[PDB]
């Protein structure tokens, strides 16, 4: 089962006849490790939208980003910098 | 002054003492009617 993700450890009944979960989309959630057998769960990797604010072209080309719905940690001049609003 | 004549609007007004604008139908209407960052699902 390939996959792109993050995993972490948790703690799932997993009956010893079960191998991974599934998510309601019919998508795998948590899976145990064919070696140290451990119920970790997979998570999607960090998204967030991205819109650009920007004032018509002819005026200027400067744009300020906004990532949505994303605390201002886990977000290139215009990724990090003392300009940064929350 | 709230001299209106004996009509009281009170309920209908803004509460200082309230979310900072909404008086307590308005309050009692929010209550009726049911960001999540990375970190909160991970
Ligand atoms: C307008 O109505 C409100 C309530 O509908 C009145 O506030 C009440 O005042 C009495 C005192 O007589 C208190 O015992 C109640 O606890 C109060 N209730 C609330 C929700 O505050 C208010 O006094 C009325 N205004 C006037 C001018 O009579
Ligand atoms: C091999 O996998 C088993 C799990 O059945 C584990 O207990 C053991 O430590 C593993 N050994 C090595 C060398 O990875
Ligand atoms: C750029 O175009 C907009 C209309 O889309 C206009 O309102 C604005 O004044 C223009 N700016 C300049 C500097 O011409
Ligand atoms: C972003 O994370 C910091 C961590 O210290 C937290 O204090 C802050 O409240 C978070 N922002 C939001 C909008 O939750």
């Amino acid at each position: 089962l390939t996959g792109t993700g993050v995993l972490t450890e948790s703690n799932k009944k997993f009956l010893p006849f079960q191998q991974f979960g599934r998510d309601i989309a019919d998508t795998t959630d948590a899976v145990r490790d064919p070696q140290t057998l451990e119920i970790l769960d997979i998570t999607p990797c960090s998204f967030g939208g991205v819109s650009v604010i920007t004032p018509g072209t002819n005026t200027s080309n400067q744009v300020a980003v906004l990532y949505q719905d994303v605390n201002c940690t886990e977000v290139r001049v215009y990724s990090t910098g003392s300009n940064v609003f929350q | 002054i709230k001299d209106f004549g004996g009509f009281n609007f009170s309920q209908i007004l803004p509460d200082p003492s309230k979310p900072s604008k909404r008086s307590f139908i308005e309050d009692l209407l929010f209550n009726k009617v049911t960001i999540k960052q990375y970190g909160d699902c991970l």
